[PDB]
């Protein structure tokens, strides 16, 4: 999904808040905050209603002007809260009621998905690859800064994982792939305009073809 | 008004009764979010990869271990966990700074790191350390030569990495707590290098 939630590369921020080693604070600097992954894992693990890939895409899934107001944790009570109603848990009314006021969720989504793909390639490390040129509307974990670029494998993962444009829309067929830690140059991601010198991404296979 | 924010009741107000309406039901066990909110203060933590790093500094065996099964190396410590469960150490060497980030949303290697500081979830940092981590980890505090590498680590999947910084000059023959004590979490996400006295 090309939402705002894909950061990387975007120009006009201002300073990273933090100086090395400066108080960071508590873990949790409000009552509530432990709640959102609290109640993530309850719905993962003991629920059995949605999967930690949900949880990212429904975050992705926020209005993208809520999106970008909203401080980190409280975008995974909306995001947790947006699921159980989906899901069938909860609605939102007992939600509105029990919060005594407006509790807007994440939009629908727009895409059923897609499986893991049929046809793909176990790559060796030292081989050349280029991230498949695909736009996927529902949920990836491709940043777009490397869609269509070309890098080297430096790791194949030894376990294998479902696919994320599967699992995180909850369908069935999202097998499993393993992951390979493709690394790109700077220059190859953003020309002239970096002063990096690599960036690795941990792609999965299924977004992978031969260079 | 155009592009305003939607009204909404106050996020305490809004967090908790997400748990009262799960809670209310019988789908949340007893002392449940206690026992994470437990886990995630006390347990997840940047001491233990402070320890990992100071055991690989004094242990070229371990260090090798820690470098190409980075999981089992984890498991012998007992800190493999929740976003922790396959690791990779990446390590910093005299041409070489690794820097991790996760620009798509937070991914860190919880159970050695700690939770992320809000810092590193910032878009801030989301945005800009994946094109300019040179004059970020500058502004940050952290200067990086210009003879060195810097490579970035976009956390997009289930690896969850840790930064292996170089030992400082200054530290031989220091025992491993003394090492612990210079290896902070920033370091561990490799925004900061570990500073001798
Ligand atoms: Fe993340
Ligand atoms: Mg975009």
């Amino acid at each position: 999904m090309d939402g705002v939630h894909d950061l990387a590369g975007v120009q006009g921020f201002g300073k990273v808040p933090h100086t090395v080693n400066a108080d960071i604070g508590p873990t949790f600097h409000a009552e509530w905050e432990h709640l959102p992954y609290s109640l993530m894992f309850a719905g993962v693990a003991e629920l059995g209603a949605f999967s930690v890939d949900e949880v990212r895409y429904v975050v992705e899934r926020m209005e993208p002007r809520h999106y970008m107001m909203t401080p980190y944790y409280e975008r995974y009570v909306i995001g947790v809260a947006t699921l159980m109603v989906e899901k069938g848990i909860l609605t939102q009314d007992e939600l509105e009621s029990l919060a005594g006021g407006p509790f807007p969720l994440s939009r629908p989504s727009e895409s059923e998905g897609r499986p893991a793909p049929v046809e793909t390639t176990t790559f060796e490390v030292g081989q050349r690859v280029r991230v498949r040129d695909e736009y996927v509307p529902g949920h990836i974990r491709m940043p777009a800064y490397c869609r269509g670029r070309v890098g080297t494998i430096s790791h194949r993962t030894t376990e294998k994982w479902p696919f994320p444009d599967a699992i995180g829309h909850g369908r069935n067929d999202a097998g499993e792939e393993p992951t390979y830690h493709v690394k790109f140059a700077a220059e190859e991601l953003f020309g002239s305009d970096t002063d990096g010198g690599s960036v690795v991404v941990d792609l999965f296979e299924g977004y992978l073809e031969p260079a | 008004t155009e592009n305003a924010a939607p009204a909404q009741a106050p996020v305490s107000d809004r967090a908790w009764a997400l748990f009262r309406a799960l809670d209310g039901k019988g789908l949340v066990p007893d002392g449940y979010v206690e026992g994470w909110k437990k886990t995630f203060e006390e347990d997840f933590s940047p001491r233990r990869g402070a320890e990992l790093v100071a055991r690989a500094w004094t242990d070229p065996e371990f260090r090798q271990l820690l470098l190409t099964d980075g999981t089992a190396a984890v498991a012998q410590y007992g800190y493999l966990g929740p976003q922790g469960e396959y690791i990779v150490a990446v390590e910093d060497t005299p041409t070489l700074k690794n820097v991790i980030v996760c620009s798509l949303c937070s991914c860190t290697a919880w159970p050695i790191l700690g939770l992320p500081p809000t810092w590193y979830k910032s878009f801030e940092y989301r945005a800009r350390v994946v094109r300019e981590p040179r004059k970020v980890l500058s502004e940050m505090g952290t200067e990086i030569a210009s003879d060195i590498e810097i490579r970035v680590y976009d956390t997009t999947a289930e690896t969850r990495y840790m930064v292996l910084p170089q030992r400082p000059a200054g530290t031989e023959g220091w025992s491993q707590e003394q090492l612990q004590e210079i290896v902070t979490k920033d370091c561990l996400i490799g925004v900061a290098i570990p500073q001798v006295p």
